[PDB]
């Protein structure tokens, strides 16, 4: 994925 | 993953239509 | 719940758009 | 909600 962490989807 | 979600979200618009029996 | 998901889902169009920069 | 059990969301 991107540099940022996971998301709530 | 988010990529698989690209090919699921589009069809999923129909799933929400069933849930609400198209009564938004 | 599915009720909140109705609202969220329609606005979520933007989130998927960010994740892929609209390059569907 | 309905008679059906939880959906995968």
């Amino acid at each position: 994925g991107p540099s940022q962490p996971t998301y709530p989807g | 993953p988010v990529e698989d979600l690209i090919r699921f979200y589009n069809d999923l618009q129909q799933y929400l239509n069933v849930v609400t029996r198209h009564r938004y």
